[PDB]
């Protein structure tokens, strides 16, 4: 269980039917090219909490929850360098719905690679305990 | 444009429930 300050790039929601971490990265690269997602997030920071329950993203004053990504519904999360030349680290989360009929992609940008990796480690430990 | 995904990937985490 841990909290991190992150920025929010955006989401591609309600996709139907990306098996492979490389495929997800490529999918998002192309989505950015096609204007579905920004390349660079707005500067506004959010609080990302990671735990056994999943990932929660809240405003920086904790007054409002933006996203709740429950562990049950997380399919995979990929951490990667955005490739834009500044070494920024992204987290791309693939999630599904209660019936596992639709998928959504959520993309965040971390302050540092150390933090992105820390986030992944908590998530991986979370799955381990199941 | 940007380098290949292989050159950029750091780690991935998979939910075994859907694997």
């Amino acid at each position: 269980c841990a909290e991190f300050r992150i920025k929010y790039v955006g989401a591609i929601e309600k996709l139907k039917l990306l098996e492979g971490p490389l495929d997800l990265i490529n999918y998002i690269d192309v989505a950015q090219q096609d204007g579905k997602l920004p390349f660079v997030p707005p500067e506004e920071e959010f609080i990302m909490g990671v735990s056994k329950y999943g990932i929660k993203v809240s405003t920086s004053d904790q007054y409002d929850v933006l996203h709740r990504h429950a562990l049950y519904l997380i399919i995979r999360m990929v951490c990667y360098d955005d490739g834009l030349g500044a070494g920024k680290s992204l987290l791309a989360l693939k999630t599904t719905d209660a019936s596992n009929e639709e998928y959504s992609l959520w993309v965040y940008q971390c302050n540092s690679l150390e933090q992105a990796q820390a986030i992944c480690k908590v998530l991986s430990t979370a799955f381990d305990s199941v | 444009f940007r380098p290949s995904p292989l050159e950029r990937i750091k780690t991935n985490v998979i939910n075994p429930a859907y694997a």
